[PDB]
This record gives structure tokens, C-alpha cells and sequence, in this order.
């Protein structure tokens, strides 16, 4: 299922950031979202490649899905780009908190799409 | 949507 293991290595690397994004100093944290956008580039890849053995009345939900991701990582580079800018500001650890709830709502929305694909492929066994 | 992604990842290089 490389669906299932596209997904399980982006939210590692999601866990992974929210462990080190308190620690590391801002300037640091370019690597780390290179990391997850790259999962994420795996895993569309993927999900784009199953799309045309699932039923047609499933590829929208799945193609809203997707478009979800991509938007999440929008935001996330967004948030990491601030907290560098506010490094040894009044904001630091604000901006910090904001980049860790954006990477959380990408590991999320990396289940709800996993969850949508998994239930077309249930609809496929039928 | 690999278009999308692939433009937002060029930010991070
Ligand atoms: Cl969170
Ligand atoms: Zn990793």
C-alpha cells in the first residue's frame, strides 16, 4: 500500500519538526519543511497515480483532499518564513506555536485523505 | 496539484 506508506513517512516528518521546532532557532527550520513538503510531493504522486483505478464517483472528494495538502503547505511555509523573521522578537515563540499548528493541521489533513482513499477503495471491492 | 506543489516547494531552495 504506498499510499498508506507515502502517508505514514509525512506525518513522521511532521512529528518530527514538532519535536525539534522549540529547540532549534529559527534559521534552522528550512530543512526540516523541505523534508515534509518533499513527503508530500511523494504522496501526491502517488494518490495521482491511483486515482484512475478508483471509482469515478470518488476522484472529486479525493482531488479536494489533495488540493487541501497543498494549501496546508502553503500555510506552514508561510508560518516558517514569520517565525524567521521574528527571531529574538517579542514574537518568537508566538510565530513558533503558529508554524507547529500548521504543520499538525498537514498531518491531519494527511489522515483525512488517506481515510477518503481508503473508503473508495473499499467501494472498489464492490 | 502536483503543479502547485512543485511551484510552492521551489520557495524552500
Ligand atoms: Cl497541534
Ligand atoms: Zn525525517
Amino acid at each position: 500500500d504506498k499510499v498508506y506508506e507515502n502517508v505514514t513517512g509525512l506525518v513522521k516528518a511532521v512529528i518530527e519538526m514538532s519535536s525539534k521546532i522549540q529547540p532549534a532557532p529559527p534559521e534552522e527550520y528550512v530543512p526540516m519543511v523541505k523534508e515534509v513538503g518533499l513527503a508530500l510531493r511523494t504522496l501526491l504522486a502517488t494518490v495521482d497515480e491511483t486515482i484512475p483505478l478508483l471509482p469515478a464517483s470518488t476522484h472529486r472528494e479525493i482531488e479536494m483532499a489533495q488540493k487541501l495538502l497543498n494549501s496546508d503547505l502553503g500555510e506552514l511555509i508561510n508560518k516558517m518564513k514569520l517565525a524567521q523573521q521574528y527571531v529574538m522578537t517579542s514574537l518568537q515563540q508566538e510565530y513558533k506555536k503558529q508554524m507547529l499548528t500548521a504543520a499538525h493541521a498537514l498531518a491531519v489533513d494527511a489522515k483525512n485523505l488517506l481515510d477518503v482513499i481508503d473508503q473508495a477503495r473499499l467501494k472498489m471491492l464492490g | 496539484n502536483l503543479x502547485e506543489l512543485d511551484r510552492l516547494l521551489x520557495e524552500l531552495n
